[PDB]
């Protein structure tokens, strides 16, 4: 029902500022709190702060001051802002709604309790890579088709930063699409392949696009593959 | 420190220092390509969906860990596992604990499917050649790729990835062979072979 879709600029320059957005749909902003997350190449969950209608806003302190949370009540949506972009900013970074507790543990009057928090709903996060690095688009190539099914597909080739998405056929071909993890290439250039497996019989009727979005380079591109000579 | 289970027994993952005061503790599962979910909250509680299976720790007597238990264990039960401990004589913590992950000891093999795709004409035309080759949904992870120029061995010019477990707990991966146009013509024929489980697949394209 709720929906979550984060979005930001999938680059940004060192000491430079970072903006990401969080849409929201299926649930008003100001029923909540709402928390970004960044996760790290490898493991680990860091809680970068939270923000609130009423105001009542905190952030990580490790984070020494450089983020700013805040709400559009009219577009619905989460504002995060990262001063200074650092190496050690990149990673992928979740918008979650957080829910808010109350741990009761002695006399109220005498303050014995403790407000606590837990993010129940997360969005699949945004990639963000800190880099002086120029964006490259990527270029596609079709992947033409030869046990009464056939493998189609298509490369996505020499792009930065991360991440690229693939769809079939608008969207409408979801059923046997496998979109590999990208390769990083010793060029520091990523490549990726998405391939779909299809019934056979379906080679001349049905036709194939694979539909390649490189947000960071602003690149859109659809690529139609069909059985060659 | 990382667990593997037998399905069927029980597995324990204890995060976070040992208490002091009242205590709070969220716990999260990661699941492999998903996003992180709530599983836990206030040291015990269980959002609707999460089985009986999951449970949390008391927060008494103090001075003990945050333990997490899931009985029953099942695939599905594979993922990464974080807590979040809120403790009345501590300041806010900010960084999640744990990240250890659960293996679940005895899944069926799972053969790579192997797809091999040659140079496409653009990509020819743009005097570039990459022989493309796709390996999915094997399980357990490791496997080896090695590609072919007729029958030489080449190493020059590989690219590839390290396996990635999916949602569905196996494993993908892909590797690629940048050619010339004029070499991706000159040998008679390309292999790569995938080596899982003591088996070498070999997919095979020609000019
Ligand atoms: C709130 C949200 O973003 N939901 C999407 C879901 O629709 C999609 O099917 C899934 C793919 O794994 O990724 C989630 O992040």
């Amino acid at each position: 029902q709720m929906q979550l879709q984060e979005s930001g600029p999938g680059l940004v320059k060192p000491s430079e500022t970072l903006s990401l957005t969080c849409s929201v749909s299926g649930a008003s902003i100001s029923d909540s709190y709402w928390s970004w997350i960044r996760r790290s190449p490898g493991k680990g969950l860091e809680w970068i702060g939270y923000v609130h209608k009423s105001g009542d806003t905190n952030y990580s302190p490790s984070l020494k001051s450089r983020v700013n949370l805040s709400l559009d009540t009219s577009k619905n949506q989460v504002s995060l802002s990262l001063v200074a972009a650092t190496a050690a900013d990149s990673g992928k970074y979740y918008c979650a709604r957080t829910l808010h507790g109350r741990r009761i543990y002695g006399i109220v009057a005498f303050n014995e309790w403790f407000t606590y928090f837990y993010m129940d709903v997360w969005g699949n996060g945004t990639q963000v890579t800190v880099s002086s690095a120029s964006t490259k688009g990527p270029s596609v190539f079709p992947l033409a088709p030869s046990g009464g099914t056939a493998a189609l597909g298509c490369l996505v080739k020499d792009y930065f930063p991360e991440p690229v998405t693939v769809s079939w056929n608008s969207g409408a071909l979801t059923s046997g699409v496998h979109t590999f993890p990208a390769v990083l290439q010793s060029s520091g250039l990523y490549s990726l392949s998405s391939v779909v497996t299809v019934p056979s019989s379906s080679l001349g009727t049905q036709t194939y696009i694979c539909n390649v979005n490189h947000k960071p380079s602003n690149t859109k591109v659809d690529k139609r593959v069909e059985p060659k000579s | 420190s990382d667990i593997s289970v037998a399905p069927g027994e029980t597995a324990r993952i204890s995060c976070g220092e040992k208490s002091l005061g009242s205590r709070a503790v969220q716990w999260y599962q990661h699941r492999a390509g998903q996003a992180p979910s709530l599983i836990i909250y206030n040291n015990q509680d269980r959002p609707s969906g999460i089985p009986e299976r999951f449970s949390g720790s008391p927060d008494s007597p103090f001075g003990t860990t945050a333990t997490l238990t899931i009985t029953s264990v099942e695939a599905g039960d594979e993922a990464d596992y974080y807590c979040h401990i809120w403790d009345s004589r501590v300041p806010t913590k900010w960084v999640f604990g744990g990240g250890t992950t659960l293996t679940v000891l005895g899944q069926p093999k799972a053969a790579p499917s192997v797809t091999l795709f040659p140079p496409s004409s653009e990509e020819l035309q743009a005097n570039k050649a990459t022989l493309v080759c796709l390996i999915s949904d094997f399980y357990p992870g490791a496997v080896t790729v090695a590609w072919k120029a007729d029958s030489s061995p080449v190493k020059a010019g590989v690219e590839t990835t390290t396996p990635s477990k999916q949602s569905n707990n196996k494993y993908a991966a892909s590797s690629y062979l940048s050619l010339t146009p004029e070499q991706w013509k000159s040998h008679r024929s390309y292999s790569c072979q995938v080596t899982h489980e003591g088996s070498t697949v070999e997919k095979t394209v020609a000019p």
